[PDB]
């Protein structure tokens, strides 16, 4: 139809660099720039810079100049940006999003912005990966979980049933330890009756140490 | 120069054709292309950009006679509409002669960028052509178009074609 | 541009003239407007008055005057003596003739009756005639016109030099 | 059916009117009065000064 | 007015100079004038005094 | 050309040669209706009759009335004063445009003259040429209607200009 | 052309930055500047000069509804500061486009100018500059700043450099 899906996050330390993908579908990649704008956790969006995939044009904003490289590759229908010397200012989650009309007659101002990527983030951080430990949140209405604990560094994300299971499930937000690592819950709000028939998954994933690990729950 | 354009370019707006002992082709110069589109793009922008809200005004229309204040209030109106239309004549002529000259030059500044970079390998053959003095095969030829043409490398080749036989 | 004012030296013969309301104090005592002549009954008469007053000058006069409109019937009598008054002021070119209208209004600084005002213009060469059997507040004369750069602004802002 | 100072009023028809607010009311060519038979001194001026509220 | 277009009527009303004048022409001591269309309604009611000669 | 040509009365843009045969000038009918062509029909825009008007409101008055004759006159000058700049403003941007019309239509002419000349000829600086070779009369009209062949006489003038 | 303009000219408007044996230098062209200045200086003199007195007009603020007079009377005043507002907005956009394609066209005169006067001695290098073919010391350069280069002189020098 229209889409922007963009990497997967990546995690970065003080010195090096880092690039991401936007790979675009649905319209043709050509008669439209992309735009990117990024976003420090807690703050508003700031935007990056803009390019052209119909004259290979960029405009980047002006704080990060030197530091961006904006690409495109026509052949795949991708859009890639390129940030060097990272600091640890820059962690943050990163978008594209279709942005100017190229080529094409004109206007007015109808997009700009149509649609825009999931988001990528990007963690910019000299300390070690560390896998997290599941731990099931032991249990007329009733309450159960999981307990996701002593991780680095972000993300994980967790599901319940493959995604089979999605209402009245509340997860989290990441809490940050003095032990430097990460802590999150994830609970299910269920009716106490239904417990024989019935079983749990939690689809606890934390990807920058490829753990994948399933692991359930029961009273 | 060129006195005529191309039907049938649907890459862009203005291009390139060229040939050589490889053979003829066309290719459409896209930098340019969206530089005029950009202008005439904002241009038309601002003068569709938002226009006013009006809510209760004067009447328009009236069933019967009244004489002075009636008569007021009609050439009011009337004075109002007069004005407003030659606003949009006038408008609409000036950013048209414009829109011409803006897109006219254009094409013409394609042209320069395009002969100060053959430098003295090539010469300006008089419809806005080039006759390239040298062996310009293919990948010459984009390296013309995409700016990159060294012409300190084909130098001596054209430049001898050119002042002998 | 100007409230050049000139006095006439009106006749107003059978009438008892400059009366004043509490309203309108000037001093210790009572009075009226400065440029405006209440006249009243004398003895127990109102005349029919009619005076008249000519423009001999080379510009255009302009006359003030009004007439008054009393809260009851006994303050009409009181006055003008009869059960309804009239004023009527005229030039050679335009007419104009007010009935005063008795009631009750609400009440501004002790009083429930009222006073309408009303201009003649009366230009070079034509005359003014006042006409009147009761109600009359009488003009003492004209204001000067002239046309020019004058005009006139609402603002709460100071002046400075 | 009604004029906006019919409605005023309280033309009986015009009773469906009372109390009523808007942005635009749309007075139609169809539109009649049937009442007591009166007259508006400076009649404009009422209809716009209460169009406007 | 039966006929297709519209009909402009001119009249008007006596101003006596006084109230001897008045009676003799008009008898009553205080006239009236209204002059009315279905729609509109108009009504003078002389003055009486002294204006110039 | 720093200046330009009095006594050129058989047209608006013109050729002024001197060669071994002599000095001598002529006209180029075809820029200079170019030119006039535009000033006429710009011309014409502006001149198209203007608009009819009959029973409008009075404009004099005799007698101060105040306040509605404070409006109507206020209404009508205040159409005066916008009229008034409309004009001003027209005549002026036709006038820059006039000028730049007919700037660039020698401009032009002379740019057409350059690329049939092609490598036989330089630029002297104050808008002449300086052909390199022996321009004889009939050389010089063929320039001038459009067919001098560069490819002919470029032997010549290739030589004089470098050796 | 020139990509971009020289910040740190201080002299004047446009300008020569030249580069010879004796050293780079930098000089402003004056009778460019005043050129563009002349015109940018009319144009605003005409904009701002002295426009209307107006004395006695109409009422424009209102305490009590009044109805169909007062209707009219802010009708006229607002349909006057509409137009006026729009010849302002028009005037200002004309007179800024072409404010720039004045000055736009001043750069690119001088240059051309400057083309004329080399003749066959030198070179359009690609960005507003030139390959001048010959030794080019500083009085040289004066010379071409100011109007009075002889290229017959230099002929015989330059165009052997760039032939063979
Ligand atoms: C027709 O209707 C009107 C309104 O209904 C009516 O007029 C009213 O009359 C009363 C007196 O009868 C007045 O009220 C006045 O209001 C001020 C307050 O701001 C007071 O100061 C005045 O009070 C004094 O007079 C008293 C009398 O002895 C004193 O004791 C007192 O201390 C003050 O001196 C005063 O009464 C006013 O005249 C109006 N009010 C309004 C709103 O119009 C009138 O009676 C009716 N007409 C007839 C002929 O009946
Ligand atoms: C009330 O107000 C005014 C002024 O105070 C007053 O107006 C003037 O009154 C006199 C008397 O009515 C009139 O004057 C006329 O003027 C011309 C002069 O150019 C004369 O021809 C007239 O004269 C004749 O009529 C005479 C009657 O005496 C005869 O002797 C003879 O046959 C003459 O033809 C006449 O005098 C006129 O009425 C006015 N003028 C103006 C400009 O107002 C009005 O009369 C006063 N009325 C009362 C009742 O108090
Ligand atoms: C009709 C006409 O214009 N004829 C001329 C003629 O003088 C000349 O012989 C010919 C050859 O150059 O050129 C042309």
């Amino acid at each position: 139809q229209v889409q922007l899906v963009q990497s997967g996050a990546e995690v970065k330390k003080p010195g090096a660099s880092v690039k991401v993908s936007c790979k675009t579908s649905g319209y043709s990649f050509s008669t439209y720039g992309v735009s990117w704008v990024r976003q420090a956790p807690g703050q508003g969006p700031e935007w990056v810079g803009w390019i052209s995939a119909y004259t290979g044009i960029t405009d980047y904003a002006q704080k990060f100049q030197g530091r961006v490289t904006l690409t495109t590759d026509a052949t795949t229908a991708t859009a890639f940006l390129d940030l060097r010397s990272l600091r640890p200012d820059d962690t943050a989650t990163y978008f594209c999003a279709r942005d100017k009309v190229q080529g094409r007659v004109e206007v007015g101002s109808g997009g700009r912005h149509d649609y825009w990527g999931q988001g990528t983030l990007v963690i910019v951080s000299s300390a070690s990966t560390k896998g997290p430990s599941v731990f099931p949140l032991a249990p007329g209405t009733a309450a159960l979980g999981c307990l996701v604990k002593d991780y680095f560094p972000e993300p994980v994300t967790v599901s319940w049933n493959s995604g089979a299971l999605t209402s009245g499930v509340h997860t989290f937000p990441a809490v940050l330890q003095s032990s430097g690592l990460y802590s999150l819950s994830s609970v299910v709000t269920v009716p106490s009756s239904s417990l024989g028939t019935q079983t749990y998954i939690c689809n606890v994933n934390h990807k920058p140490s490829n753990t994948k690990v399933d692991k359930k729950v029961e009273p | 120069f060129i006195e005529n354009g191309w039907e049938g370019m649907i890459d862009g707006w203005y291009g390139f054709r060229h040939q050589n002992s490889e053979g003829t082709g066309q290719a459409a110069d896209l930098k340019s292309t969206q530089a005029a589109i950009d202008q005439i793009n904002g241009k038309l922008n601002r003068v569709i950009e938002k226009t006013n809200e009006k809510f209760h005004q004067i009447e328009k229309e009236f069933s019967e006679v009244e004489g002075r204040i009636q008569d007021l209030e009609k050439y009011v109106e009337d004075t109002k509409i007069d004005l407003w239309s030659y606003n949009a004549e006038l408008l609409v002529a000036l950013e048209n002669q414009h829109t011409i000259d803006l897109t006219d030059s254009e094409m013409n500044k394609l042209f320069e960028k395009t002969r100060r970079q053959l430098r003295e390998n090539a010469e300006d053959m008089g419809n806005g052509c080039f006759k390239i003095y040298h062996k310009c095969d293919n990948a010459c030829i984009e390296s013309i178009r995409n700016g990159t043409y060294d012409h300190d490398v084909y130098r001596d080749e054209a430049l001898n074609n050119r002042f002998q036989i | 541009g100007t409230l050049e004012f000139i006095t006439e030296g009106f006749t107003w013969t059978g009438v008892t003239q400059n009366g004043g309301s509490n309203a309108c104090k000037r001093g210790p005592g009572s009075g009226f407007f400065s440029r405006l002549n209440w006249l009243t009954k004398s003895g127990s008469t109102y005349p029919v008055l009619n005076v008249t007053m000519p423009n001999n000058d080379n510009f255009d006069k302009l006359y003030i005057w009004g007439v008054h409109h009393p809260s009851t019937n006994q303050e009409q009598t009181s006055l003008y003596v009869q059960a309804s008054g009239r004023v009527t002021v005229s030039t050679r070119r335009s007419q104009q003739t007010i009935i005063p209208n008795i009631g009750s209004r609400p009440w501004v600084r002790g009083l429930s009756s009222r006073i309408s005002i009303y201009w003649t213009i009366v230009k070079p060469g034509d005359v003014l005639v006042i006409n009147s059997n009761g109600n009359l507040i009488a003009p003492r004369g004209y204001f000067k016109m002239r046309t020019g750069k004058s005009s006139i602004m609402r603002s709460d802002a100071p002046i400075d030099t | 059916d009604c004029t906006l100072i019919d409605a005023l009023l309280g033309d009986p028809h015009c009773d469906v009117f009372q109390n009523e607010t808007w942005d635009l009311f749309v007075e139609r060519s169809k539109a009649f009065s049937n009442c007591y038979p009166y007259d508006v001194p400076d009649y404009a001026s009422l209809r716009s000064l209460v169009a406007s509220s």
